[PDB]
Protein backbone atom coordinates (compact mmCIF):
# COMPACT_ATOMS: atom_id res chain seq x y z
CA UNK A 1 0.00 0.00 0.00
CA UNK A 2 0.97 3.52 -0.44
CA UNK A 3 1.18 3.93 3.26
CA UNK A 4 4.02 1.28 3.24
CA UNK A 5 5.87 3.08 1.11
CA UNK A 6 5.76 6.37 2.76
CA UNK A 7 6.68 5.13 5.57
CA UNK A 8 9.84 3.44 4.08
CA UNK A 9 10.79 6.39 2.12
CA UNK A 10 10.36 8.38 5.55
CA UNK A 11 12.88 6.13 7.69
CA UNK A 12 15.98 4.51 6.23
CA UNK A 13 16.34 5.67 2.76
CA UNK A 14 15.11 9.48 2.79
CA UNK A 15 16.26 10.07 6.32
CA UNK A 16 18.77 12.71 5.65
CA UNK A 17 16.65 14.90 3.75
CA UNK A 18 13.60 17.56 4.26
CA UNK A 19 10.81 15.62 2.60
CA UNK A 20 11.79 12.64 4.55
CA UNK A 21 10.45 14.69 8.13
CA UNK A 22 13.80 12.76 10.02
CA UNK A 23 11.93 9.72 10.01
CA UNK A 24 8.69 10.30 11.24
CA UNK A 25 6.33 10.19 8.08
CA UNK A 26 6.51 11.85 4.51
CA UNK A 27 4.39 15.41 5.65
CA UNK A 28 0.70 15.57 4.22
CA UNK A 29 1.98 18.90 2.39
CA UNK A 30 4.97 17.12 0.19
CA UNK A 31 3.05 14.13 -0.95
CA UNK A 32 2.23 16.12 -4.58
CA UNK A 33 6.29 15.63 -4.18
CA UNK A 34 7.08 12.05 -3.86
CA UNK A 35 4.10 10.78 -6.00
CA UNK A 36 4.90 12.87 -9.15
CA UNK A 37 8.63 10.67 -8.54
CA UNK A 38 6.64 7.61 -7.60
CA UNK A 39 4.33 7.96 -10.99
CA UNK A 40 7.96 8.15 -12.96
CA UNK A 41 9.71 5.19 -11.25
CA UNK A 42 6.44 3.34 -11.96
CA UNK A 43 6.57 4.41 -15.44
CA UNK A 44 10.23 3.33 -15.76
CA UNK A 45 9.74 0.20 -14.12
CA UNK A 46 6.62 -0.95 -16.34
CA UNK A 47 8.56 -0.32 -19.66
CA UNK A 48 12.08 -1.52 -18.88
CA UNK A 49 10.30 -4.55 -17.16
CA UNK A 50 7.10 -6.73 -18.84
CA UNK A 51 4.91 -5.98 -15.19
CA UNK A 52 1.71 -5.25 -16.71
CA UNK A 53 0.70 -6.48 -20.85
CA UNK A 54 -3.04 -5.75 -21.64
CA UNK A 55 -5.68 -5.71 -24.80
CA UNK A 56 -7.53 -3.33 -25.80
CA UNK A 57 -10.62 -4.05 -28.44
CA UNK A 58 -10.66 -0.54 -30.94
CA UNK A 59 -13.96 -0.92 -32.66
CA UNK A 60 -13.92 -0.43 -36.48
CA UNK A 61 -16.51 2.66 -37.89
CA UNK A 62 -17.50 3.51 -41.04
CA UNK A 63 -15.90 7.32 -41.27
CA UNK A 64 -12.84 6.64 -38.82
CA UNK A 65 -9.40 6.21 -39.87
CA UNK A 66 -7.62 6.92 -37.14
CA UNK A 67 -8.28 5.52 -34.07
CA UNK A 68 -6.47 7.11 -30.89
CA UNK A 69 -5.96 5.64 -27.89
CA UNK A 70 -7.47 7.86 -25.45
CA UNK A 71 -10.05 7.46 -22.61
CA UNK A 72 -12.20 10.00 -23.99
CA UNK A 73 -13.07 8.04 -26.43
CA UNK A 74 -13.84 4.72 -23.94
CA UNK A 75 -17.39 2.51 -23.71
CA UNK A 76 -17.09 2.44 -19.44
CA UNK A 77 -15.75 6.61 -19.50
CA UNK A 78 -19.61 7.96 -19.46
CA UNK A 79 -18.18 11.28 -19.06
CA UNK A 80 -16.95 11.79 -22.22
CA UNK A 81 -19.31 13.75 -25.19
CA UNK A 82 -17.36 12.03 -28.22
CA UNK A 83 -20.24 10.97 -30.39
CA UNK A 84 -18.13 7.68 -30.67
CA UNK A 85 -16.66 5.60 -28.59
CA UNK A 86 -14.48 2.92 -30.21
CA UNK A 87 -12.63 1.94 -27.29
CA UNK A 88 -14.55 -1.28 -26.25
CA UNK A 89 -13.58 -1.19 -22.58
CA UNK A 90 -15.31 -3.72 -19.55
CA UNK A 91 -15.12 -3.16 -15.95
CA UNK A 92 -12.37 -5.66 -15.58
CA UNK A 93 -9.90 -4.01 -18.75
CA UNK A 94 -10.48 -0.40 -18.11
CA UNK A 95 -8.06 1.22 -20.48
CA UNK A 96 -6.73 3.92 -17.92
CA UNK A 97 -4.68 5.87 -20.55
CA UNK A 98 -2.02 3.30 -19.49
CA UNK A 99 -0.13 2.64 -23.21
CA UNK A 100 3.53 1.95 -22.88
CA UNK A 101 4.22 0.51 -26.12
CA UNK A 102 2.06 -0.67 -28.56
CA UNK A 103 3.59 -4.11 -29.31
CA UNK A 104 1.21 -6.66 -31.28
CA UNK A 105 -2.54 -6.18 -33.39
CA UNK A 106 -5.13 -8.55 -34.20
CA UNK A 107 -8.47 -9.03 -35.70
CA UNK A 108 -11.51 -10.29 -34.36
CA UNK A 109 -11.12 -13.74 -35.33
CA UNK A 110 -7.49 -13.35 -33.71
CA UNK A 111 -5.03 -13.46 -36.70
CA UNK A 112 -1.96 -11.42 -36.44
CA UNK A 113 -2.08 -8.26 -38.21
CA UNK A 114 1.56 -6.40 -39.29
CA UNK A 115 2.06 -3.39 -37.12
CA UNK A 116 4.16 -0.74 -39.16
CA UNK A 117 4.90 -2.62 -42.10
CA UNK A 118 5.06 -0.27 -45.49
CA UNK A 119 5.47 -3.14 -48.29
CA UNK A 120 2.66 -4.72 -46.66
CA UNK A 121 -0.61 -2.53 -47.57
CA UNK A 122 -2.77 -4.41 -44.93
CA UNK A 123 -0.61 -3.61 -41.97
CA UNK A 124 -1.60 -1.01 -39.37
CA UNK A 125 0.47 1.85 -39.46
CA UNK A 126 0.70 4.12 -35.93
CA UNK A 127 1.22 7.78 -36.71
CA UNK A 128 1.52 9.71 -33.81
CA UNK A 129 2.88 8.24 -30.36
CA UNK A 130 -1.37 7.13 -29.29
CA UNK A 131 -2.85 6.40 -32.23
CA UNK A 132 -3.66 3.99 -34.45
CA UNK A 133 -4.29 4.48 -38.65
CA UNK A 134 -6.48 1.84 -40.14
CA UNK A 135 -7.07 2.52 -43.76
CA UNK A 136 -9.29 0.08 -44.77
CA UNK A 137 -12.43 0.24 -41.59
CA UNK A 138 -15.29 -2.03 -41.80
CA UNK A 139 -18.48 -0.95 -39.86
CA UNK A 140 -18.59 -4.39 -39.33
CA UNK A 141 -15.14 -5.32 -37.70
CA UNK A 142 -13.07 -4.70 -34.44
CA UNK A 143 -8.98 -4.64 -32.79
CA UNK A 144 -7.78 -6.51 -30.47
CA UNK A 145 -4.55 -4.14 -29.54
CA UNK A 146 -2.62 -5.86 -27.14
CA UNK A 147 0.00 -3.00 -25.46
CA UNK A 148 2.64 -3.12 -22.40
CA UNK A 149 0.50 -1.17 -19.77
CA UNK A 150 1.20 0.96 -17.02
CA UNK A 151 0.19 1.34 -13.50
CA UNK A 152 -2.93 3.35 -13.30
CA UNK A 153 -1.47 6.37 -12.51
CA UNK A 154 -1.53 8.35 -8.99
CA UNK A 155 -2.85 11.64 -9.04
CA UNK A 156 -0.93 14.10 -7.42
CA UNK A 157 -3.90 15.73 -4.91
CA UNK A 158 -4.42 11.95 -4.14
CA UNK A 159 -4.57 12.38 0.02
CA UNK A 160 -5.85 8.14 0.80
CA UNK A 161 -2.91 6.17 1.85
CA UNK A 162 -4.91 2.44 0.92
CA UNK A 163 -4.14 3.08 -2.80
CA UNK A 164 -1.87 0.09 -3.66
CA UNK A 165 1.07 0.24 -5.64
CA UNK A 166 1.03 -3.32 -7.47
CA UNK A 167 4.99 -3.83 -7.72
CA UNK A 168 6.74 -7.30 -6.82
CA UNK A 169 8.44 -7.39 -3.56
CA UNK A 170 12.09 -7.57 -5.47
CA UNK A 171 11.50 -4.34 -7.18
CA UNK A 172 10.09 -2.00 -4.36
CA UNK A 173 13.80 -1.65 -3.73
CA UNK A 174 14.37 -0.57 -7.54
CA UNK A 175 11.23 2.12 -7.04
CA UNK A 176 13.11 3.31 -3.73
CA UNK A 177 16.57 3.86 -4.99
CA UNK A 178 14.87 5.50 -8.15
CA UNK A 179 12.70 7.58 -6.24
CA UNK A 180 15.93 8.55 -3.46
CA UNK A 181 17.96 9.45 -6.39
CA UNK A 182 15.69 11.58 -8.18
CA UNK A 183 14.95 13.46 -4.77
CA UNK A 184 18.28 13.75 -4.35
CA UNK A 185 19.17 15.17 -7.88
CA UNK A 186 16.94 18.30 -7.94
CA UNK A 187 19.60 20.61 -5.78
CA UNK A 188 22.94 21.62 -7.23
CA UNK A 189 24.65 20.94 -4.46
CA UNK A 190 27.70 18.97 -5.09
CA UNK A 191 27.18 16.71 -2.16
CA UNK A 192 23.67 16.21 -2.60
CA UNK A 193 24.63 15.92 -6.26
CA UNK A 194 26.70 13.24 -5.78
CA UNK A 195 24.67 11.09 -3.51
CA UNK A 196 21.79 11.36 -6.44
CA UNK A 197 24.62 9.77 -8.53
CA UNK A 198 24.93 6.71 -6.47
CA UNK A 199 21.72 6.35 -6.12
CA UNK A 200 20.74 6.52 -9.74
CA UNK A 201 24.03 3.98 -9.98
CA UNK A 202 22.15 1.45 -7.39
CA UNK A 203 19.02 1.75 -9.31
CA UNK A 204 20.61 0.93 -12.37
CA UNK A 205 22.64 -2.08 -10.65
CA UNK A 206 19.02 -3.18 -9.29
CA UNK A 207 17.87 -3.08 -12.76
CA UNK A 208 20.58 -5.21 -13.99
CA UNK A 209 20.18 -7.70 -11.40
CA UNK A 210 16.49 -8.45 -11.87
CA UNK A 211 17.30 -8.53 -15.88
CA UNK A 212 20.29 -11.20 -14.81
CA UNK A 213 18.09 -13.18 -12.68
CA UNK A 214 14.96 -12.63 -14.92
CA UNK A 215 12.24 -12.44 -11.41
CA UNK A 216 9.27 -11.52 -14.18
CA UNK A 217 10.07 -14.48 -16.64
CA UNK A 218 10.91 -12.11 -19.34
CA UNK A 219 14.02 -13.21 -21.55
CA UNK A 220 12.97 -16.44 -22.19
CA UNK A 221 13.17 -18.28 -25.06
CA UNK A 222 11.05 -19.68 -27.31
CA UNK A 223 10.61 -22.85 -29.34
CA UNK A 224 12.33 -22.68 -32.85
CA UNK A 225 9.85 -22.58 -35.64
CA UNK A 226 12.48 -21.81 -38.54
CA UNK A 227 13.25 -25.37 -39.67
CA UNK A 228 9.35 -25.85 -40.45
CA UNK A 229 8.79 -22.03 -42.16
CA UNK A 230 11.60 -22.82 -44.54
CA UNK A 231 10.47 -26.21 -45.25
CA UNK A 232 12.95 -28.76 -43.73
CA UNK B 1 16.70 47.68 40.13
CA UNK B 2 17.45 44.85 41.81
CA UNK B 3 20.33 43.10 40.31
CA UNK B 4 20.86 39.11 40.46
CA UNK B 5 23.33 37.11 40.36
CA UNK B 6 25.19 35.50 37.65
CA UNK B 7 24.95 31.59 38.14
CA UNK B 8 25.71 28.52 35.66
CA UNK B 9 21.78 28.15 34.92
CA UNK B 10 21.69 31.69 33.83
CA UNK B 11 24.45 30.62 30.50
CA UNK B 12 23.36 26.57 30.00
CA UNK B 13 20.37 24.38 31.61
CA UNK B 14 21.89 21.64 30.26
CA UNK B 15 19.04 21.17 28.09
CA UNK B 16 18.74 21.58 24.39
CA UNK B 17 15.57 23.69 24.47
CA UNK B 18 17.52 25.64 27.76
CA UNK B 19 16.83 28.93 29.05
CA UNK B 20 20.14 30.31 29.33
CA UNK B 21 21.72 32.05 27.20
CA UNK B 22 23.62 29.86 25.06
CA UNK B 23 20.67 27.53 25.16
CA UNK B 24 18.52 30.65 23.42
CA UNK B 25 21.63 31.29 20.94
CA UNK B 26 21.57 28.01 19.64
CA UNK B 27 17.82 27.88 19.89
CA UNK B 28 18.10 30.98 17.40
CA UNK B 29 20.79 29.78 14.91
CA UNK B 30 18.84 26.20 14.77
CA UNK B 31 15.91 28.25 13.38
CA UNK B 32 17.58 29.65 11.05
CA UNK B 33 18.95 26.85 10.07
CA UNK B 34 15.36 25.18 9.98
CA UNK B 35 14.17 27.86 7.58
CA UNK B 36 16.39 26.81 5.42
CA UNK B 37 16.29 23.43 5.80
CA UNK B 38 12.35 23.36 5.11
CA UNK B 39 13.26 24.95 1.55
CA UNK B 40 15.29 21.54 0.58
CA UNK B 41 18.02 23.43 0.49
CA UNK B 42 20.94 21.76 2.86
CA UNK B 43 20.47 18.09 3.21
CA UNK B 44 20.64 17.11 7.04
CA UNK B 45 24.36 15.62 7.31
CA UNK B 46 25.37 19.63 6.40
CA UNK B 47 22.40 20.87 8.94
CA UNK B 48 24.34 19.11 11.95
CA UNK B 49 27.53 19.97 9.85
CA UNK B 50 26.95 23.80 10.53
Amino acid sequence: KLSELFQMLSVGELSLIRTGNDGQGIRTQDYPKVIAQLNAGLTNLHARFPLLEKEVIIQQYEQISKYYLRSEFAQMNTTSTEKYKYLMDSPTERFLDDVIRVERVFDECGCPLYLNNEPCCGSIVTPSFDCIQIVYPIETNALFVTYRANHPKIALTTTDLNTEVRIPASHEKALTYYIASQLYSNSPNPETAAKGVEWSQRFEAECTKIENLDLDNAHIAQTNVKPEMRGW
Amino acid sequence: VVIEPITNEDLTTKVVDGTGIFDELMTAANAHLSAQWDMERITGTQYAEV
